[PDB]
């Protein structure tokens, strides 16, 4: 991995720094590293495999070194370097794709493709130089059992889930009490509905709880909390739990009462926010507990009092909401996020070569299935393929 | 090698370097250098008992045919040319025996 | 190569100039890094050109004589030797304008040696330039070029050749040639040359 | 014009032939010509004018020569050549544009821009080399008082004109005899119509004649003659000569009779084609005379006999048409055609830079007005600008 | 591509110039280029692939150099040259055919066949010499992101479409107002029809608009405009839009009124032509807007007044036509045109060898489908195959 990354980084530096007219002293160390890579790779035969529709490709390395002959680089030097760099970049991209399309149940973090297994030999270790990118840095630290994290903007931590719970229900679905929620990506939009508007509640208070267990621990998370859930504030015709029939939802939005967001780690109260909205910070957590109350307004204007009668039928259903958005976080494990392209890159490579479903990942690299059952083996394989994808992104 | 040269000096030296008259020399070139009718004459046995390294070179003679057509309208020069050729041929004709 | 670089090689010479402009107006001496003050012409624009080679070959000095007598500005063009004069007093004496009457006298141009002034601090009388208010001028300019500066980037090259080889001249020395016994020598028809035996 | 063309051709050959890896022997003469051009242009200042919105541009030439001592051209050589080629091409394009937007009445064939007048001096005659293009070849031949011709595919020799002549008419336009025609570009469609179908004509024959006088002589012209004019073969409502009213045309197409197409030069018949359709050759002519006849069919089936009564009203009007298409021809003078872009280039350059209307060409370089009044001054200016446009086309 | 073109150009020059009795001075540079090509190709093994029914061919190059020691070429020299020329021409033709039948979505501009990929190696760049063809010129320009240009006579820019739009309609289809057009090749015929002849229209004017969007920008285009559209000037029975029924069209042609042809670039009017027909220039445009009015003639003769009653039934329908023909134009992208054979060559090669349909081009290289959805990938692949076709047409 470090050798493959070092090849990619050397090639990127060569493409960016070996430019016409540049001082010889701008590239001396780069030329030395590039010649070291050429020497190490010369005389070695590589094969990128024929898994799926990925074509089998054979790579031979017999390239002359780069000289150091002009004070300012000229077009001839750049052209020779470009020829060598193009061949090497093609080889590295093919190696990255081959590694990306494989997986293993037992040693998911270890190399899978023959080319990357060969590049893990001692003879190629000389190619290894600066490992500065976030993913390679995390890879190297993780190999040493050191604490490190990936920073995600809008981490895709919640598997898609749009469902409801009815705590009070009837066959006619006309006096319902329960909760709706959408947990999608970095967003949790929850709502608690009472059709009776807590007319018969002990203190005209109906308590609602939503507990979301994160599949991985998130640290240093910045979170936006908003009182209302816009997704559950318009009339809906909703299938029953079995799908036998459909019931009617006609929300009227009330201010959430006694709102408490608890971010829990190991069952301990790490962070607590009571009636606080806007931007909040969750230090380090793996569970979110949103508890909110629907309180019947003690004093109502005649129209509001007309909305909520003392008994059935109930045509306007009182709803309290909550929206939680993880704008950024840090996770010890790799995750899909809104800014990076690693999941997109791996999925595109797997789809474009018709890679058969393996024993580790879900079909089509479906992210909801992947995060739903985010096992340690899947974590290892995903980290491997994401690191390879980030290596490939430096050139392709 | 690095060199310091005036652009005109570089032009001259680069022309000399880029347009050298030496060609690679191998046993096939030497064999074809022999006249084709002597290579086919069974009275002569020709062998190549020398090894030429890949670093062997030679300069091709310029055997272009007469551009001046001295056989046409140069009576005195052609007389001289044929006289010289006649003397050389006399030198190379064998002597009768027995 | 020689033809395209001829003019550059010629203008690099320090003992011939490319011409002389006789302009009977006073022209300021140019300020050149190689001379100081110098009556140097960068080009011949604005002057009638008389080719000195053609004048020498024809022998017709009527036009040049008429122009020199009537003080008609002209440019005499041709490889000319020149005198380098570092004296400010010579410039004040206007000796550069006194060198063209021999053309009319002798009807020759092979002795024309225009004056090129080189006035700088090394001149014995440079104080006249420094301690007085005046513009050093002359009525004649010498059509000559300035040397090209050495540039390391423009002169550093890589010369490429072969490490080593051996050149051979006698190819037929590499052929081991034997002949059959003359008794057995055959002709083109594969029969013996002489069959009477 | 020859020097401008030589600059353009040298630059085009430099672009085409100075390519990486090519043997110097492939470009030796081209490099000699290029260096000759550089030497001749060095030390000269040029100004391309401010006519219209074309900006005033100043051009200086202090370029070094190209190398002549490589066996094969490399990247450095090509880059060094390209640096000079770009500037020279820009200068040539600007000179061509400046010359294209100018015109003179007294001497329209002579250069109009100051740059091209400067390039006509003796000191630039050294730049001149191979003059092989059709337009420059014609220019040089014509400067030599030599017979030369431009070959046109579909020459645009006919000014646009859709018109009719009524040889018999009345205020109600119900018994009309006459001719309709469109002369457009390289095409003539003519049709003689009789509303009575020659019921009261001598021998039941009506004669129609159409003369088209070409503004320039055409030679070795290939022409398609077809026996019908589809442009005048369907019902039409047509304005009157003064536009006071509109009349009705309801053609029924009959075979034209005694079709004679004469191609005449100085009033003398050069070529005559009687009842010939398909490809014909007009070797040298300046006038086309189409004579045809509407012959009343002596025998008519009842459906036919119904259409042509003995007297009015005439609801079906008997029409006989001819179509004459000039596929290819040769002209002494320059002409717009379907294949060449000279007119389009000149018009585009004049439109882009908002060139005011001059004393020679009509506004907008309109081709109908131009070819209608093809005066000698117009011909001179038009050949000059067309040659300059062809020169510009080699590089732009 | 430049090396393949250089091979083809060298072979064509050898065929043309190496003739018996010619001075060696006429071929010295050509002979040097030919011998350089022989040296470069000698010892290399090529394979033209077996895609489709194209046979697999193996190519070996062991050829002797052409002599340089003659004053005039003789029969021996010509025969020795011609054997090698025949072999090389066959090889080049097979390489071109292999490349023409191939395509890719990702890098369609890059070589697809193994042979052309091999020829793109540096060790063949020595073969490269004069790139003077229009297609290779544009290929080299486009490889550098320079302004390209292809000149087309009658460019095939309009995908075929014979359609109509009814702005006034009803089940009887006896009082219809709308437009019918044929946009085919370089031609647009459009015709606006009103069955009522604008009896009830405001000011007795019916306005018709036809907007044609070109899939590429055309520059320096010369266009013929003609008042009438002959294709919609005869009675027709036209299927309905759904194809459920057929309606009847019985045009009577009136001249169009207030004709406005606008040539627009990005929605900005670049060129405007009002009431002008003969020949016009559109310097830079990608959209054509044809506005034309049917004006009921205020004064009518009794027959014309009979044609157009005050109300239904309407038996004669007033139609105003317009024909727009692009005779020649310039486009930065390759196009099929009436003069070249690139599309024909590519389609013929793909048809003759039963090449399966690929991801990029529509089946059968159908030009209407290709130009309708002229995507950037399609443009790259089409330019590649068209350049290869032009290279092949130099020898075949
Ligand atoms: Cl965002
Ligand atoms: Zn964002
Ligand atoms: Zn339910
Ligand atoms: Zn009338
Ligand atoms: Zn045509
Ligand atoms: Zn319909």
């Amino acid at each position: 991995m470090d050798v493959l990354y070092s090849l990619s980084k050397t090639l990127k530096d060569a493409r960016d720094k070996i430019v016409e007219g540049t001082l010889y002293s701008n590239v001396s160390d780069l030329i030395q590293q590039f010649n070291q890579m050429i020497i190490t790779m010369n005389g070695n035969e590589f094969q990128t495999g024929g898994i799926g529709n990925l074509p089998i490709r054979n790579w031979n390395f017999d390239f002359g070194l780069l000289g150091t002959t002009l004070l300012n680089l000229d077009a001839n030097y750049v052209e020779t370097a470009r020829n060598t760099i193009d061949y090497f970049v093609d080889f590295v991209d093919n190696v990255c794709m081959d590694e990306m399309v494989r997986e293993s149940q037992r040693n998911g973090i270890a190399p899978q493709s023959d080319s990357l297994r060969k590049l893990s030999g001692i003879k190629f270790k000389r190619i290894n130089f600066d490992n500065s990118s976030e993913y390679i840095e995390n890879w190297n630290l993780q190999n040493r059992r050191q604490r490190t994290g990936f920073t995600f903007h809008k981490p895709n931590i919640f598997p898609y889930s749009a469902s409801f719970t009815l705590n009070r229900s009837q066959p006619a679905h006309d006096n319902l009490m329960g909760t709706m929620w959408l947990n999608a990506g970095s967003e949790i939009q929850v709502a608690g509905f009472d059709y009776s508007c807590a007319i018969n509640a002990p203190a005209n208070i109906q308590q609602f709880e939503h507990i979301v267990q994160l599949r991985r621990v998130l640290t240093t998370a910045t979170i936006t909390l908003l009182p209302d859930a816009e997704r559950f504030s318009f009339p809906r015709v909703i299938n029953s739990a079995d799908g036998a029939t459909t019931w009617y939802f006609n929300p009227v939005i009330l201010r959430p009462n006694n709102v408490e967001v608890e971010f829990l780690l190991n069952g301990q109260i790490i962070n607590t926010y009571q009636a606080r909205f806007g931007t909040i910070i969750a230090r380090n957590f793996d569970t979110i507990r949103l508890s909110f109350q629907l309180m019947r307004p003690p004093n109502m204007t005649p129209a509001v009092a007309a909305l909520f009668p003392n008994a059935q039928p109930f045509e306007h259903h009182a709803t309290v909401g909550l929206t939680l958005r993880i704008e950024s976080a840090v996770c010890e494990s790799v995750l899909a996020d809104a800014s990076k392209t690693m999941l997109a890159n791996v999925t595109s490579v797997r789809q474009e070569y018709a890679i058969p479903v393996g024993p580790v990942f879900p079909p089509g690299m479906n992210w909801t299935d992947l995060i739903t059952n985010y096992s340690p083996s899947r974590e290892d394989n995903l980290q491997r393929v994401f690191t390879v994808a980030s290596i490939r992104s430096m050139l392709v | 090698y690095p060199s310091i040269l005036h652009p005109i000096d570089h032009a001259f030296n680069e022309y000399f370097l880029q347009h050298q008259l030496v060609e690679p020399l191998n046993n096939d070139i030497i064999f074809n250098y022999i006249p084709e009718r002597i290579r086919n004459d069974v009275n002569y046995i020709l062998n190549m008992d020398r090894n030429l390294p890949s670093t062997a070179r030679y300069i091709r003679p310029n055997l272009l045919q007469d551009r001046l057509n001295l056989h046409d309208n140069f009576e005195s020069l052609w007389d001289t040319i044929t006289t010289s050729n006649y003397i050389l041929a006399r030198s190379v004709v064998p002597d009768l025996k027995e | 190569l020689i033809l395209m670089n001829m003019e550059q090689i010629e203008r690099a010479s320090d003992k011939i100039a490319q011409g002389v402009i006789i302009a009977y107006r006073d022209m300021q001496l140019e300020r050149d890094e190689m001379y100081g003050y110098v009556n140097i012409a960068r080009n011949l624009d604005g002057f009638q050109q008389i080719n000195l080679e053609e004048l020498m070959r024809t022998g017709d000095y009527a036009q040049i004589t008429n122009m020199l007598l009537n003080n008609q500005p002209v440019a005499l063009v041709g490889a000319l030797p020149f005198i380098t004069d570092s004296s400010v007093i010579s410039l004040v004496a206007k000796l550069d304008a006194t060198v063209f009457a021999q053309i009319v006298k002798l009807r020759k141009v092979d002795t024309l040696k225009p004056i090129l002034y080189k006035i700088n601090s090394d001149s014995n009388d440079f104080y006249l330039v420094a301690n007085y208010d005046w513009v050093p001028t002359s009525t004649t300019k010498v059509y000559k070029q300035i040397p090209q500066q050495f540039d390391f980037r423009a002169s550093m090259h890589m010369l490429t050749s072969n490490l080593t080889f051996t050149v051979y001249s006698d190819l037929l020395a590499f052929v081991s040639a034997d002949t059959v016994e003359p008794i057995n020598a055959v002709a083109f028809d594969n029969m013996r040359i002489m069959n009477e035996l």
